[PDB]
């Protein structure tokens, strides 16, 4: 890990680049440290880890920063031992994490790659002061719509969409379209999915979600938003799905 | 073996949560089916009440003198109670039996010679274990309440009345008006108005606010009920019906249909209300088992870390002692 | 080719199909309704209601009620109706023997009426199970 | 693919040549049984098999080797045995000699299979000698290089590079958990090292379902690349329907008051579970299990009773293998579930349903 | 707590209090998951009496007048014994649980119950 | 306990006993809180037969008549197979549970059932 | 438990209290299982009643003993 | 009183000068927003403030110190 961090710090410092340092399972870094301390004979810390757990972790995490030159951003895979977030490997890993993306087998199976869970993913950046009041409120409204959909899935399973209230039906349709619009074709997954892949900045993101969330894009199918970016492409796919009907 | 029994307790709490949410969902399905049953049994009673209103208007000047509309003011009383068949009921059967205790406590005072017909299972179990109460018949929910239970009840109460042994057969049931709350009502049954309107325990025509055809719709993301006033009723017109039977014997052959329809409607309402109480009780139990599972998982993680710590500290203490 | 006929039990509509000639077991006696009948409202007894499918004359098993005649659109409100034959007569005799037994046992003035109604309904159960 | 003969393995947790799959379970759940069924299923294939018996009882190794000689799986197998009276050094060295033998056969362009039965015993032997050499212990008194012990061994199981000979060595280590503690030290080590894990449950073993594979918690990081083309088609439907059954399983006691589609999915899952059952030392060929999965997942056994599904399937597999060898030939040569194979299979299913309803 | 040291009346009242509290502690987890609606009549009566007991156990302190207000109460032994005889005897069975919370000398519990019902 | 060693009748009856006991152990918490009455028709029969099996597994030992206070009994294998086959056949559904407690064989179970019925009537 | 068992008892106590521990344990399990049973048999209610009478009998004030004939 | 500026603290958990009041919670539940609120609230009062960051990441200290500098504390 320190070898990788040195190779990344060169690119940051000397070339003034924005570096993306990918760590593999950072649990195995902590585990290898616990191994070398058990070998050197030191007395273990609480749940069996090395006594130098917090300092060993900090000596790594304190060089993934942003200087006046560039910025190293790290995306670290985190394994939770015994699935508890209170174990000293997650308890000290999470003292250095800024955001969190959970990848969901549900979305991976139902075809909504990238399979990031929208509700179990967090970020300390998603605050008004940091991202703008508009961005914050649209993100909160999308989370509320998805949460209402997840709460209403069982009710629509029992009764049906024709038996819900009008506002709840409108919510269910909007959330369906939103869940399908979170998906995106990748420049890398292009080679087997075939779709040419898209890059979608944040401005077009919030502007497409504002439209799909207000009552402007309500007269469109669900599969017109699926696997596109840049909501104008969603309207183009919609026009194609309507050409299939006028034909 | 303390950690393993903790793991097993947590697993049993997970099983309890899964089965309580299954019970909640199947109770919601059965509420929807009871609502379907009510809306399918509606039009029969609609045509019946319009026919009977017209015929009574054709008979108010007449000498109808049917035992069912007749008033025997010597006032014996026959309270009847429907209760929940199955169990856990939220607080359905408790409130029902409690209002029964209230009514009999008011009645045995006045000397009106009360008596009880119990229809539900929790009700009749309560009544046999509390033998200080006179009782007339027992019924159960093994037999379907859709046709045969209510038809047997109508037979028993009809033969109770026309053999003029008792007056004032009144019913205690619980109309499904809301998910979390369902207050029981006492409606009189047999000393019925010739117009054909269901009354209250005193008789001040509570058919006005009956709010037919409850239905289930969500409000914002959670299921509620919505109950309106008047639907698909055409009672006004009555052509020349040119009766073939006797004008009083027409009502004599008709009114048992009103008795059966009212008993069946009350059974369907109390069934839907019992299932709604069960749904809300199982929702509460699922939420409580959820927070219990969370607390158990926290305590177990703490115990596991403490066990690992103590074990390794003991091992290293022994090694350093060597 | 005939007037519309519907039997309605307290919970469900039995069948909204029309049949040609219908004999009605009434309180005054068996009457038959002819097509394009003038509207006569008749009371019904616990007896045998039979139909004419215009293909085969068939019976209905009802437990009482009241029937109205409309302008070729008639309604029959009953207490309990069994369309056609559904039970076989053998269980019906195994039930009539207990019917006549419990009449002898139950002789209270209210149980008098209970057993009399049990007889009046069991009898029409059998005489409708005949076909 | 490395065919294990167990339908619930080859469809749900497929193992490939060069993959390290963990057979992890509690005591007496069927780990050695799965290992023996795989070694017996390697009969047709030209896979050199290695079974390493570490700290076992000598009569257990005797029974296993006589079972091998009986079923004829001894001509392509080698048995490395270090019983529990051996010094700790020999039980610690035995898996490495097994790996050396399999490496010889692997680098000579042959495909090999190695089963390390109870690697936990090797870890305990290494812990014994580490403690007797006065080394600083760790958690559960294990030396800090017990992960190195296990990883240095498991990384030898490779799939070579087509210029080294296209050979491979599949490793099937066996790890025994205690009291269901998957978070125990050595189980976590081997779970981190190996490609996938195959969990066995004592509750499933007692409930009758044998082999007691807990598919909901078993993973295979290799995925469908360890399958033939004829198996992925039917495995998709098997996966989807078993997942739906696992969802609705809590609703099985309320099945009567449920939707018809939900009752259908519940019955479908509860009679798909019946074809996952399998007797010991009876591995199925890949065509037999393809036909079994096809029938079950399409619903040409949604009419029989659960006490008859297994017997019907045995009679059906024998019927197809005897009467319509063209289906076996299509699935064997082309390795794909051809529409002609579907036609032959539907004809055989109809005819066998008639012959079975003849009783 | 022995009948020869504290007398038989004190001993029996303490025993009955501990018995109802032990019954409550037993059915605590069942009434935590399910609730009180499923218990029997005697078990519901024991639950209500155990709740009144555990409220009548609290007391205002002179040294804690800053935290609770409602200044501290000194309660003798005879008053405690009479109050718990009154609770367990079923006399004080139709008054709110909050009438017993943070008072001394169960006549104050009755005064608080009267004040609460008259204030509504 | 393998079919080829133990016989198909023995192997299958052992498997069925083990499955009934495991199903009863898995039904334990859906009973212990939610009520034995509301149970389905098949699970009530499972619970009844599993309690009868649990009682019938017990046996008085010759060396433990100081503890059980009753004489000990030797039970051959065939009588065990026949008794458990009777129990989970469904024809011993009429005997009380305690008729299966601490009995040697299934004729002793039926004799103890008869004695219990006599004590209950007169 | 007692590892010595009824051999540490007089013949009177062996006669009257020989099969009592096992039946008391069986009653305890029965009474546990009957908490979540709605409808009961008459024999089950009688067994429950006997178990509760015995459990009331089992109580003793401290330093207030019974002899062997009182125990019998 | 030592006023923190927060209504809830100053109303229900009042703190005086000379009291050791603990700020206890999970991670990312506050406590540093609270600490900085109390420090930024001492502008008029004649109170020296000390802030010891014992194991925080360097960027958190950077944010806190720049907020202090900008707001004048
Ligand atoms: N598929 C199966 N069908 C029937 N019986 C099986 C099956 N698999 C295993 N068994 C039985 O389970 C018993 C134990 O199996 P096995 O020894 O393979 O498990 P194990 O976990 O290796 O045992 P141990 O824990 O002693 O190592 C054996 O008697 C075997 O007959
Ligand atoms: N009162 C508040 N209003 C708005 N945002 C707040 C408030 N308090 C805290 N936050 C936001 O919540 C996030 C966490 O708060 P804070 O920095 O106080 O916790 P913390 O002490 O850093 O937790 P930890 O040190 O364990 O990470 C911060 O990014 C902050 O912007």
């Amino acid at each position: 890990g320190l070898t990788a961090l040195t190779m990344a710090e060169y690119f940051r410092d000397v070339n003034e680049q924005d570096v993306l340092l990918f760590i593999d399972n950072i649990f195995r870094f902590v585990q290898a440290g616990s191994e070398v301390s058990a070998l050197l004979g030191r007395m273990p810390s609480a749940v069996g880890y090395q006594p130098t757990l917090s300092t060993e972790m900090g000596s790594l995490q304190e060089r993934i920063t942003s200087t006046k030159e560039g910025s190293i951003t790290s995306i670290q895979a985190v394994y939770v031992p015994a699935d508890d977030l209170t174990d000293p490997a997650p308890a000290t890993t999470f003292a250095h994490l800024d955001a969190t993306t959970v990848l969901s087998r549900g979305l991976a199976a139902k075809g909504i790659y990238p399979a990031v869970d929208p509700l179990d993913s967090t970020s300390t950046m998603l605050q008004p002061r940091i991202v703008g009041e508009e961005h914050y409120e649209i993100a909160q409204r999308v989370k509320e719509t998805l949460q209402r959909y997840k709460e209403l899935q069982d009710i629509i399973a029992i009764l049906g969409l024709d038996e819900l209230s009008e506002e709840d039906r409108l919510t269910v349709a909007r959330a369906r379209k939103i869940e399908r619009f979170l998906s995106q074709p990748f420049f890398v997954a292009e080679v087997f999915t075939g779709s040419p892949g898209k890059y979608v900045g944040l401005a077009e993101t919030i502007r497409g979600f504002q439209l799909i969330l207000s009552g402007e894009l309500d007269s469109l199918p669900e599969q017109a938003f699926y696997l596109v970016g840049n909501i104008d492409e969603a309207t183009a796919k919609a026009m194609n799905l309507e050409m299939e009907s006028k034909l | 073996a303390n950690l393993r029994e903790l793991r097993d307790r947590i697993g049993s709490v997970k099983n309890t949560q899964k089965i309580t949410e299954a019970m909640k969902l199947v109770a919601a399905a059965k509420v929807r089916r009871a609502q379907e049953a009510v809306v399918n049994g509606r039009p029969f009673s609609e045509t019946l009440v319009e026919v009977l209103y017209n015929m009574n208007e054709q008979l108010q000047t007449e000498d109808v003198d049917v035992p069912l509309t007749k008033i025997r003011t010597v006032k014996k009383v026959a309270l009847m109670v429907v209760t929940g068949d199955r169990g856990l009921c939220g607080g359905f059967n408790n409130m029902l039996l409690k209002k029964a205790e209230s009514r009999i406590a008011e009645l045995k005072k006045l000397g009106v010679d009360y008596t009880i017909i119990s229809i539900g299972k929790k009700g009749n179990t309560y009544f046999i274990r509390r033998p200080e109460i006179p009782v007339d018949r027992y019924f159960d929910g093994t037999n379907l309440p859709t046709a045969k239970e209510a038809q047997a009840i109508a037979d028993d109460v009809f033969s109770l009345f026309v053999s003029e042994e008792v007056d004032k057969v009144e019913m205690l049931y619980t109309k499904f008006v809301s998910l979390v709350k369902s207050d029981p009502v006492i409606h009189t049954l047999l000393p019925l108005s010739p117009k054909g309107e269901i009354c209250d325990i005193n008789g001040k025509c509570v058919d006005a606010a009956e709010d037919e055809l409850f239905r289930l719709t969500t409000k914002e993301g959670k299921l509620t009920v919505e109950r309106d006033m008047i639907k698909t009723e055409t009672p006004a017109f009555s052509p020349i019906l040119e009766f073939e039977q006797d004008p009083a014997q027409i009502l004599d052959a008709l009114l048992p249909l009103y008795l059966n329809s009212q008993i069946l409607r009350a059974l369907q309402e109390s069934l839907a209300s019992e299932l709604a109480a069960r749904m809300t009780a199982m929702s509460n139990a699922t939420d409580n088992a959820n927070e219990l599972k969370k607390t158990l998982s926290i305590n177990y993680n703490r115990a596991r870390q403490a066990k690992i710590t103590g074990e390794i500290l003991e091992i290293v203490a022994g090694a350093n002692a060597c | 080719m005939t007037l519309n006929l519907c039997v309605l039990t307290p919970n469900r509509s039995i069948w909204n199909s029309e049949v040609k000639e219908i004999i009605l077991s009434t309180n005054s006696g068996q009457i038959g309704v002819l097509p394009n009948h003038a509207p006569t409202a008749t009371a019904v007894d616990i007896g045998i209601l039979r139909i004419r499918l215009n293909d085969q004359w068939l019976t209905l098993a009802l437990m009482g009620g009241f029937a109205r005649i409309g302008n070729n659109e008639i309604t029959i409100l009953v207490n309990d109706a069994e369309r056609g034959s559904d039970i076989d007569p053998q269980e019906a005799q195994q039930t009539l023997e207990i019917a006549e037994a419990n009449l002898r046992k139950a002789e209270g003035k209210r149980q008098k009426i209970e057993a009399n109604l049990a007889l009046r309904r069991a009898r029409t159960r059998v005489e409708a199970s005949n076909t | 693919p490395l065919q294990t003969g167990l339908i619930a393995i080859d469809a749900m947790i497929p193992v490939g040549r060069g993959q390290r799959e963990l057979i992890i379970g509690d005591r007496q759940t069927g780990k050695t049984a799965v290992a023996t069924d795989t070694i017996l299923n390697q009969q047709g294939q030209n896979v050199i098999c290695v079974y390493v018996a570490i700290g076992q009882k000598a009569s257990s190794v005797a029974q296993v080797v006589t079972n091998f000689q009986e079923r004829g799986a001894m001509e392509y197998t080698i048995v490395v045995a270090e019983t529990a009276d051996s010094p700790a050094t020999l039980q610690y060295l035995a898996p490495y000699t097994g790996a050396a033998l399999a490496e010889y056969f692997m680098y000579r362009e042959r495909h090999t299979l190695i089963i390390y039965d109870d690697l936990s015993k090797q870890a305990q032997a290494y812990r014994q000698m580490s403690l007797l050499l006065r080394r600083p212990p760790g958690r559960e008194a294990y030396p800090g290089d017990v992960f190195y012990l296990h990883s240095r061994l498991l990384e030898r199981a490779a799939k070579l590079s087509s210029l080294l000979g296209e050979g491979s060595m599949t490793a099937l280590p066996i790890v025994e958990t205690q009291a269901g503690d998957v978070s125990a030290y050595i189980p976590t080590n081997v779970i981190s090292i190996t490609d996938g894990q195959i969990f066995l449950s004592a509750d499933l073993f007692n409930a009758g379902i044998r082999p007691a594979i807990n598919v909901g918690i078993s993973v295979s990081r290799v995925g469908s690349a360890a399958q033939i083309k004829a198996m992925k088609k039917v495995a998709g439907k098997l996966k989807l329907e078993l997942a739906q059954f696992a969802e609705l399983e809590a609703f099985a006691q309320f099945a009567s008051d449920l939707d018809k589609a939900t009752q259908n999915q519940l019955a479908r899952g509860q009679r798909l579970r019946e074809l996952l059952k399998q007797p010991q030392s009876a591995p199925l060929t890949v065509e037999e299990q393809v036909m079994t999965i096809y029938t079950g997942t399409n619903g040409y056994l949604d009419s029989l009773e659960l006490d008859q599904v297994r017997k019907y399937l045995v009679e059906l597999r024998t019927y197809v293998k005897t009467n319509k060898p063209e289906f076996q030939e299509i699935i064997s040569s082309t390795k794909t579930f051809t529409e002609e194979a579907e036609a032959l299979l539907k004809e055989a299913i109809q005819e066998q349903m008639e012959r079975f309803l003849l009783q």
